């Protein structure tokens, strides 16, 4: 829906990363790198970077009710 | 003469005769409609 | 008495039992009930 604020098997907050990979995937550079760059070691936490859906942005189009 | 009125024909969501074939991306989401759904179905009561 | 608001132009008024069931701003007649008074509290959990 939105970014987990933690990676759920180890707990290395990942919440704070999510602007930075948007941003480096932009550049050009690849998935696998744009990880490395951020000092995402671990694979449990490059699942919940990598293959997180932002739902949310879909969510906002639709008009406040108040 | 004048044209008389046999009764109501539930339409089909999605299909020609659909208020929301038209409409297009922009006025989809005032309708509160969601651009996934692609319809196929019917709407009673 | 009891805070409502408008599904289609978001005006706040209220509504006894008599009145009928519609915003006053564009005759919209679909209704939703104001946030209550108390506070709520969670968790975080
Ligand atoms: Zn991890
Ligand atoms: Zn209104």
């Amino acid at each position: 829906m939105i970014i987990p604020v933690r990676c759920f098997s180890c707990g290395k907050v990942v919440g704070d990363k999510w602007d930075a990979y948007l941003r480096l995937l932009e550049e050009g550079k690849q998935e696998g790198d744009a990880l490395d760059e951020l000092k995402l070691k671990r694979y449990c936490c490059r699942r919940m970077v990598l293959t997180h859906v932002d739902l949310i942005e879909k969510f906002l189009r639709y008009n406040p009710l108040e | 003469g004048n044209k008389v009125h046999i009764g109501k024909v539930p339409i089909m969501l999605r299909s020609k005769f659909c208020s929301l074939r038209t409409l297009d991306e922009v006025d989809l989401y005032k309708m509160k409609e969601c651009p996934y759904d692609m319809g196929g179905y019917f709407v009673i009561n | 008495g009891v805070k409502y608001t408008c599904g289609a132009c978001a005006h706040n008024f209220s509504l006894n039992k008599s009145d009928p069931v519609r915003c006053k701003e564009c005759g919209h007649r679909v209704i939703y009930k104001a946030r209550t008074k108390r506070m709520i509290q969670f968790d975080a959990r």
